[PDB]
């Protein structure tokens, strides 16, 4: 039963390996949510620091790739960072050679068919991660790509992975049934962070403190993560209503 | 079944074994703790006396990186000087194009992204070693602690090595008892305590304290090691509060 | 490390046998039958398919019969695939003698060349040996007409009349039964198609079946000619045999 | 010591209605000395034509080198290339060579067998396509050529009038060069048939 | 650090079966449903937008690829795996023939290229076969308008029409039935959507599905005027609406 | 070229003509000599147009990978990437740099970087052919911590004396102004700055 | 078990078998001593010979004027590694004019020995040396293992019985360390210390090897006759 | 060559002249000096024509592959940047003068890239022997906000400055209009203002004036056959 431990098929033409690097994923028991407003893309994701002795702010799983794309990673720490240092570098090399910023959607693909190979060579595994790219692209607007250890990818309105992903999933499609829109219409970033909140609160059944939370927010030309004070201001402003 | 004897596999389970066993292996080690302080850090390290015909003093666990770095290991001692070596290339290289000394948790991905890289290929084996290492940079004093995975965090203390629950169980008093902080000369005294008290676990063989200390008024953000009358200072503090 | 998945292609068996050209022979067994039969004034090179579909795509179609050069021909048994990779680099090999001694190459070295590929997968690399067969029709200034095969261990020999892929057994049978050595083109056509009649496993031998071709030393004025059938030749041939 | 002027040689090839004409001189030689008197220059891959002044060494070799490829095209496409594509081809090859070029002038002459249409193209030798209507020169009597075809040319000219533009074209540039000339070839390319012809010239 | 897989993953069994082909054909026919059928005038090929979630834009996701200006390909099998060899296809197409004939391949040759590709995925070392079917679809200047067929073995046919993947089976017995040698573009565009609602079984609309054909030469989508021998590419995607105008007349 | 880099009070100031030649003739009158390879760190280019534009386009890659790992580079980082690439390149380039930068810390920084690849930090530098020129102007007349407007001022007397004898210089005088209110992009055409 | 095929294998209780079987080759080994004092360090080295007709195979090798060691293992790994050393020393001397310190030579032991334990396809060396030296902090004696660990000591014995060595020293540790400016009493301590490793077998004129390094003494080997003032 | 490109109201025009010259001699009467990127991205070449040549449909290759690959139209920025790049590294031996104009939907842009790998930004460029012809013209009569029909009078008035002035440059004119929300209009003999006059006289010759020594009929089909 060799089958299962390289990247070849089996008998049924499945690859244990792939499907065995998306357990992987769930390793941290950590649940992310994305969604787009109508100038921004909002990614949440729950932050769980179990050790008192833990330095607190080093522990994340958002990256900036570059100044326009934000990443959250689904899985493992160590490939979750191999992954956040090949996009940075993919994402420059791409800048320098093409003279334009590197797109969400382009470097998603990349990454994709890097993951591709893995499942294809049999050296190299898969990385045991999912990773969401967000930005307001210049093109295509508000955008979210998400990529898998298989090396599938594919756009979103919104999107959730993680544990409870399904619960989040249901949720954020039953509120898009009723508005009948791709997206969250608000002006500001500050209400769809709120809404991404809001909305996790109620799939998730769980309320949150300004420590429980990890943001996000992708804007024309920047894409930054939000500080605990900043997710506080927006904890009070959810209560108050 | 099977999973376990080539590193690089996943198990059904998602679960890289042979990096599991290489954490074994770090278990088995001495105790080496990382102590956050103020405007520094602190490491220390528990050293076996196999035997009396071992020379004192000279058989030197801890390890510069740079100027401005400590690294101590537990487990398989030649894994941890590997990693180090590595660690002092990167440092290099990082001096020599960007000028500035590398920064702590620069340094820190760099470890990290070579220990994960032997995770995943059959053709290499992960470090035997868990690394707590830290300095003084530009942004101020950083601890950290990295796994045979390639996992690492930042850490106000850490702990590793066959002593670990009862080294940790002490780092978290600490943490509670100071939440203004810990000065450099007292993260010194409560480093020699822990490893004494950690060593309850090793209580077999006796052994020798190392100690030493990165701080930005006590060493100007350089890595000293500790000694003489400091050093004994602290074995003091440390077989007073054992008795 | 790796070691543990090595399959270790090229290695003798305790009675001294390649497992793997043992196994691609095996292989080559199932493919559809390829007939090669050498006349004085001709070779004739019939072969059967394999997928009979009515939506197949027969006149643009091609998995029997290839073309290395002007003079030379090969008919094919086994993986396409393999086949192609192969038939590609005897094209370039026909090609750079052709450049190098302004003359076409001899039909004997184009064959040893491609033979000596396929040997050469049997005893270094570690990659599994093509699986394929060839009968090659050529025609050079020297021996003249001749016929030749290859198999997976790279061991070529010369015929008078030959088959490869399924039935072997049986069409060699039947071909050394009505094979004489001043025969002519124009029997042979007919003893090639009578015998993948007899040894086909299909019900009936037809025309969309079959790839058909003949080189003749009877062109225009002592020149020679390769004729790759098209499906309406073929058809026309089979009810001039009397098989349909 | 310039390469292109140590053989000697030239070409001119030329459009009329349906139909093209292409002619070289026939000699080699090592700058004084004349070598040989049958040195043609022209050859051709199906129906199309490819004439090669400039080094005799690179005139062979790429002779060698397009029958090579053209064979190969033939195999794999199933049918002749025609002369847009192998014009394309040439240019191609002599840019791989960029920076250790060949030392040739060449000229392709054809009729696309599918649009009847009359084609013609030079090239310098690192592969920049001139594709004229009227006419191509080539060699170290381009100059003479350039005069001649200039003045002797009218369009649509019928394969027969067309001959004798060409032919006066080539001699009499050939007799303005010490390193061209020593006889001369001439073809009359038509949709489904080529004629060719030597030419009567001074032998000086 | 080192590749130390420079052995076969594909090799002959005792039967003469090479198993890691006729595993990826099993992967193939689970994979949705896809068609191509050859018209007079036309090339049609289809498939099912199988959507992984609501939410997912599957728009955003091409399962019809343009590999030339006049030739395009679809599959059935794993959806990464086709996504690079139509990255590789397009590029071959410019290496191996643009570039030194100044015009692009015809399908038969891009055809045997993306086959070559596939082939050594099937003996070269460390590498498993690609698991997907193509169909190829395409149009030149002296063969015409084709179909291909293109397996993980590094095997193609020409068709004249076909189907691979999920419901094939019932999908080819359809097409006999209803193809031959006098249809129409639009003809062969409606027996496309009647043989592909079969092996459909949620939404059967213009989001759902994916089709696109090799036709008439499109100046309009060209983006450019001033050169009379470049006269726009043969393949088109047809649009979400132009999809649901043909589904009323069904 | 005439370009030159000031530090002043509240950060730094670079300035350049916009004069492009091609032997006597004038390729480009409107040149922009002065080059973003970080948002608040810039550089002035003299020597080869094509080595400096190849040289400030690796840096401007590099710095932007350096951002993505750690943060905002120092205005000494950035020199030292100059450095790095003129000095192990110096057998095939013709490069004259002035790298000049805002930190909140460091405050205004200028480093130059002459053909050899060493560097120097100062408080302020000229280059270019047009420097020779001015060299005495400069010295004469430099303080350090000038208001924004004296190093304006300043600036813009210097490269119209470097304009005025230098062939190679001309054109408009185009100057970027670095501090901790952001970047201001200033101009002066020749009726303003001719007739000081 | 299933987890000693190669190297690059951990056992599920984190251990490295291919690494402890290297080890075992060191016990199958001959024994040798090391010891020093404040001004000498001695190499006593028992040879092993094949049988009566046979040379005893050589245990001590010489790596520089100031360095050498005492192999007990595979004796052509203890070849590949002196010769090692040996450039390594003659690096510091051509380089920097400095003679190669012997704490930092077993640096470079470690890290040579480690690069074999982590990697595929090659194997662990199976030796154990036993270095000495004087430099410019004084006598230094060494003990590497195939394993990486390089350890500073006092004295110690490695090879076959080489417990009763070990044990003696231990017990001596007070006395041989004060022995200064006396290499013929150091000797005579390395020569009581290997006889507790002797079973059967004695000392003989061409069986026992001795090597010294000091503070004016170069790093010479005695065998023959010259160690018969010792029996 | 005279080659220059100017900017328009909402958009970018190049032009070019059509003569090709070895040394003194004219080796090509109509040539294309305006080459083709993408759709809507053209590049005018001077210097060495083969490499001006070799050098945009290479660009133009991997700018249709990336094109395909991201899915999106391509930028001018990417082909300046390919383009210098590629110069860049060979050090002025490839001898390509290049104007690149082009629109995507960042907007209009115009460029001009030099042989060892400089690029300039302008609202009017030339480049070629007949530069500093065309310069004078644009420089003369360039202002803001050009409509197409004064933006067309204009590029073409500077090459023709070219034409009449330089004898490296001569024959047509051919135009490129790239317009913001338009497809690009290429316009290749533009201006024919070199028409050859007449000829004086007719040269063909009384058939049978060339003296022949041998016929034969050549076999240009695959096997004549039986
Ligand atoms: C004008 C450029 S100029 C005089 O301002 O430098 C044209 C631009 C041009 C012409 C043709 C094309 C076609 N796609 C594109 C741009 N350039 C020329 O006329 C060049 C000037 O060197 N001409 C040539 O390169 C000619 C072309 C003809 C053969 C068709 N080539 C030669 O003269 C060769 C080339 C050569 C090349 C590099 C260096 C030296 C010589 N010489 N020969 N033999
Ligand atoms: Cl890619
Ligand atoms: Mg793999
Ligand atoms: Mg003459
Ligand atoms: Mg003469
Ligand atoms: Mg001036």
């Amino acid at each position: 039963g060799y089958d299962r431990h390289i990247t070849i098929f089996s008998p049924e033409g499945r690859l244990y390996q792939v499907e065995y690097a998306f357990k992987a994923t769930n390793q941290t028991n950590i649940n992310s949510l994305a969604v787009r407003g109508k100038d921004c893309t909002v990614v949440i994701s729950q932050k769980k620091v179990p050790d008192k002795l833990l330095d607190p702010t080093t522990v994340s799983y958002i990256f900036c790739i570059s100044r326009t794309i934000g990443m959250v990673v689904n899985g493992p720490i160590p490939d979750a960072r191999n992954a956040a240092l090949r996009a940075k570098a993919e994402a420059a090399e791409f800048r320098y050679k093409y003279g334009y910023d590197m797109p969400c959607d382009v470097l998603a693909k990349r990454m994709a068919n890097l993951s591709q190979i893995y499942t294809q060579r049999a050296y190299m595994r898969p990385l045991g991660v999912i990773l969401t790219f967000v930005s307001v692209d210049e093109e295509l607007g508000p955008s979210i790509y998400k990529t898998d250890p298989a090396g599938y990818y594919v756009g979103y309105k919104a999107t959730a992975t993680g544990p409870k992903q399904q619960e989040i999933t249901t949720n954020l499609e039953n509120h898009f049934k009723k508005s009948k829109i791709d997206h969250i219409n608000e002006e500001s970033w500050e209400k769809v962070v709120e809404f991404a909140i809001t909305h996790m609160i109620d799939a998730l059944g769980t309320e949150f403190s300004k420590n429980d939370l990890e943001v996000g927010v992708a804007t024309k030309d920047k894409f930054f993560t939000l500080s605990a004070e900043n997710i506080e201001e927006r904890l009070v402003a959810i209560a108050e209503q | 079944t099977g999973y376990d004897l080539s590193n690089s596999v996943f198990s059904p389970d998602g679960r890289n074994f042979q990096v599991e066993y290489a954490v074994k292996a770090v278990e088995n080690g001495t105790t080496s703790i990382g102590i956050k302080c103020n405007d520094g850090v602190v490491f220390a390290v528990e050293k076996l006396i196999t035997s009396k015909l071992l020379v004192p003093q000279k058989n030197v666990k801890i390890q510069v990186v740079d100027r401005h770095i400590g690294c101590v290991y537990s487990g398989l001692i030649p894994d941890g000087r590997h990693l180090v070596n590595r660690g002092r290339e990167e440092a290099a290289s990082f001096k020599k194009l960007y000028k500035t000394p590398i920064p702590i948790p620069a340094f820190a991905d760099r470890l990290g992204q070579y220990v994960q890289a032997h995770t995943l290929y059959n053709s290499v084996r992960p470090f035997g070693v868990s690394t707590i290492f830290g300095g003084v940079d530009k942004n101020g004093a950083h601890l950290y602690m990295l796994e045979p995975s390639g996992s690492y965090w930042g850490y106000k203390g850490a702990a590793t090595g066959k002593g670990r629950q009862s080294a940790k169980a002490e780092l978290e008093k600490l943490v509670d008892h100071h939440p203004e902080g810990l000065s450099a000369r007292e993260a010194v005294k409560q480093a020699a305590k822990i490893i004494y008290l950690a060593h309850e676990d090793n209580k077999e063989k006796d052994f020798e304290l190392e100690i030493s200390w990165c701080s930005l008024s006590e060493t100007n953000g350089l890595h000293k090691f500790v000694k003489g009358d400091l050093l004994q200072e602290a074995i003091d503090f440390a077989q007073k509060e054992i008795n | 490390g790796s070691r543990r998945y090595d399959s270790r292609t090229t290695i003798f068996s305790p009675e001294g046998r390649l497992y793997q050209v043992e196994y691609a022979l095996e292989s080559i067994s199932h493919a559809g039958t390829a007939i090669g039969i050498m006349a004085s004034d001709g070779i004739v090179l019939a072969a059967e398919r394999k997928v009979t579909s009515t939506l197949l795509e027969q006149d643009t179609s091609t998995e029997k019969l290839y073309k290395l050069n002007d003079k030379i021909a090969v008919a094919v048994a086994g993986l396409t695939a393999d086949a192609e990779i192969l038939i590609n680099t005897a094209r370039i090999h026909a090609q750079n003698y052709l450049k190098t001694y302004n003359e076409d190459i001899p039909v004997e070295i184009l064959v040893r060349r491609l033979s000596d590929i396929k040997q050469g997968y049997t005893q270094h690399g570690g990659l599994r040996p093509f699986g394929v067969s060839f009968i090659y029709a050529g025609y050079d200034d020297r021996y003249g007409y001749q016929l030749y095969t290859s198999n997976p261990s790279g061991n070529y020999t010369g015929w008078k009349a030959i088959s490869v892929g399924a039935n072997t057994s049986a069409a060699q049978t039947l071909l050394q039964m009505d094979y004489k050595d001043d025969m002519k083109v124009d029997d042979a056509i007919e003893l090639a198609l009578k015998t993948l009649s007899k040894t086909t496993d299909s019900s009936a031998l037809t025309y969309d079946r079959l790839e058909f071709a003949t080189i003749r030393k009877g062109a225009n004025d002592g020149e020679v000619y390769q004729k790759i059938f098209k499906p309406q030749e073929i058809k026309d041939i089979l009810v001039k045999t009397g098989i349909t | 010591s310039d390469p292109s002027s140590i053989n000697g040689g030239i070409v001119v090839a030329m459009t009329g209605k349906d139909c093209v004409a292409i002619a070289c001189d026939l000699r080699l030689g090592s700058q004084s000395l004349g070598v040989s008197n049958k040195f043609e220059k022209i050859f051709h891959y199906g129906h199309v034509f490819l004439g090669i002044t400039g080094l005799a060494t690179d005139v062979t070799t790429l002779n060698e080198m397009f029958r090579y490829k053209t064979n190969l095209y033939k195999l794999k496409e199933e049918r002749a290339i025609e002369p847009e594509t192998f014009t394309q081809l040439v240019s191609s090859s002599l840019y791989e060579r960029r920076f250790g070029p060949y030392f040739v002038g060449p000229v392709v002459a054809g009729i696309n067998s599918k649009s009847g249409k009359p084609f013609i193209a030079g090239f310098d030798l690192i592969g920049c396509i001139d594709e004229a209507k009227d006419f191509i020169v080539s060699g170290t009597a381009s100059d003479q050529l350039f005069g001649m075809c200039e003045s002797l040319y009218e369009p649509n000219l019928e394969p027969e009038d067309l001959f004798e533009t060409i032919s006066q074209a080539l001699l009499n540039a050939a007799d303005r060069d010490a390193l061209s000339g020593w006889g001369a070839v001439v073809y009359i390319i038509k949709k489904d048939e080529v004629v060719k012809r030597y030419l009567k010239m001074r032998q000086d | 650090m080192t590749d130390r897989y420079s052995f076969s993953l594909t090799t002959f069994s005792p039967s003469g079966k090479l198993g890691q082909i006729d595993y990826a054909l099993t992967a193939v026919k689970q994979g949705v449903t896809s068609l191509g059928i050859k018209a007079t005038n036309g090339v049609v090929i289809a498939t099912e937008k199988k959507s992984s979630s609501p939410l997912a834009m599957s728009e955003t996701l091409s399962k019809v690829s343009l590999l030339t200006p006049d030739i395009g390909a679809v599959y059935s099998g794993m959806g990464p795996d086709y996504r690079v060899l139509v990255d590789k296809s397009r590029k071959v197409a410019h290496t191996s023939y643009k570039r030194i004939y100044g015009e692009y391949p015809p399908t038969k040759l891009l055809v045997s290229e993306v086959a070559k590709i596939m082939q050594e995925a099937t003996q070269s070392g460390g590498v498993r076969p690609f698991g997907v079917s193509l169909l190829i679809a395409g149009h030149d200047e002296f063969n015409g308008f084709s179909l291909y067929q293109v397996d993980p073995s590094g095997s193609y046919f020409p068709w004249k029409a076909t189907a691979i993947g999920k419901g094939s089976v019932a999908a080819k017995t359809f097409l006999e039935k209803r193809w031959n040698d006098e249809l129409e573009l639009e003809d062969a565009i409606h027996i496309a959507l009647l043989t592909l609602k079969e092996s459909v079984e949620g939404e059967f609309n213009g989001d759902t599905i994916e089709l696109a054909i090799i036709g008439d030469e499109n100046p309009d989508l060209l983006g450019y005027t001033g050169i009379p021998t470049d006269k726009g590419p043969r393949f088109r995607k047809l649009t979400s609406q132009e999809i649901n105008d043909r589904l009323e007349a069904l | 070229t005439s370009i030159m880099a000031v530090t002043f009070k509240d950060g730094v100031i670079l300035g350049a003509d916009s004069r492009t030649t091609t032997g006597a003739y004038i390729a480009n009158r409107v040149t922009d000599k002065l080059t973003r390879v970080h948002d608040k760190i810039w550089c002035c280019r003299s020597g080869s147009a094509a080595d400096t534009q190849a040289i400030a386009d690796i840096v401007q890659y590099h710095l932007e990978l350096y951002t993505s790992q750690y943060g905002t580079p120092s205005t000494e980082t950035a020199a030292s990437v100059f450095k790095e690439l003129c000095y192990e390149n110096k057998d095939n380039l013709t490069a004259g740099i002035i790298v000049a930068g805002y930190d909140d810390k460091n405050k205004g920084e200028v480093y130059t970087i002459p053909l050899g690849g060493s560097v120097h930090k100062l408080p302020y530098a000229i280059a270019g052919s047009g420097s020779t020129f001015i060299y005495g102007y400069c010295d004469k007349n430099f303080r350090e911590n000038m208001s924004k407007e004296e190093t304006v001022d300043f600036i813009k007397h210097s490269l119209s004396q470097a304009i005025k004898w230098d062939g190679s210089s001309g054109g408009v005088i185009r100057m970027v102004v670095l501090t901790a209110a952001g970047v201001e992009r200033l101009i002066f055409y020749p009726d303003e700055y001719e007739q000081l | 078990n299933n987890y000693d095929g190669d190297t690059v294998t951990f056992s599920p209780t984190g251990r490295l078998f291919q690494v402890e079987y290297a080890l075992e080759a060191i016990k199958q080994g001959s024994v040798t001593v090391g010891l020093r004092s404040n001004t000498h360090a001695v190499l006593v080295a028992l040879k092993r010979n094949a049988d009566e007709l046979s040379s005893y195979q050589k245990k001590i090798i010489k790596c520089d004027e100031h360095m050498g060691l005492s192999l007990a293992g595979l004796a052509p790994d203890a070849r590949v590694l002196s010769n090692y050393l040996r450039q390594q020393c003659n690096y510091s001397s051509l380089v920097f004019n400095r003679k190669l310190a012997v704490e930092r030579a077993g640096h470079l032991l470690c890290d040579k020995a480690q690069k074999n334990t982590q990697s595929y396809g090659g194997r662990p060396y199976g030796v154990g040396l036993l270095i000495i030296g004087y430099d410019k902090s004084g006598a230094h004696l060494l003990e590497f293992q195939p394993s990486g660990n390089v350890t500073e000591l006092y004295g110690t014995a490695i090879g076959a019985r080489s417990q009763g060595a070990k044990t003696y020293l231990e017990r001596t540790l007070d006395t041989f360390i004060k022995i200064d400016g006396n290499p013929d009493e150091l000797i005579k301590a390395g020569v009581e210390a290997i006889s507790q490793s002797l079973r059967d077998e004695s000392l003989t004129v061409d069986n026992l090897s001795i090597a010294i390094v000091g503070k004016d003494t170069p790093f010479t080997i005695y065998d023959g006759e010259a160690v018969a003032k010792y029996i | 060559t005279t080659i220059a490109g100017l900017v328009f109201q909402d958009g970018v025009i190049l032009g070019a002249d059509t003569r090709a010259t070895n040394d003194s001699v004219v080796a090509d009467k109509s040539c294309e000096k305006i080459h083709f990127i993408a759709p809507k991205i053209y590049c005018c070449g001077a210097g060495v024509a083969a490499d001006a040549e070799a050098v945009t449909q290479l660009i133009g290759s991997n700018i249709e592959l990336h094109s395909l690959y991201t899915s999106r139209e391509p930028r001018v920025v990417s082909a300046l940047q390919m383009l210098k790049q590629h110069l860049f590294k060979y050090q002025g031996h490839i001898g390509a003068y290049l104007i690149v104009a082009g629109v995507d939907p960042t907007g209009s842009h115009l460029f001009s890239i030099h042989a060892h790998g400089s690029t300039d930004v302008g609202y009017y460029l030339s480049l070629g022997s007949g530069s500093l012809a065309a310069m004078a013209v644009l420089e003369s009569h360039w202002k803001q906000d050009l409509t197409k029909e004064e933006a067309i009078k204009l590029a073409s008035d500077a090459i023709q400055a070219g034409i009449w002035n330089d004898l490296g440059s001569g024959s047509n004119v051919d135009v490129c209009v790239m317009e913001i929300g338009k497809d690009a209009e290429y316009l290749r003999n533009y201006l024919t203002p070199n028409v050859r006059e007449e000829k004086q006289k007719s040269y063909k010759f009384p058939r049978g004036t060339t003296a022949v020594l041998k016929e034969s009929i050549v076999n240009i089909c695959d096997i004549q056959e039986e």
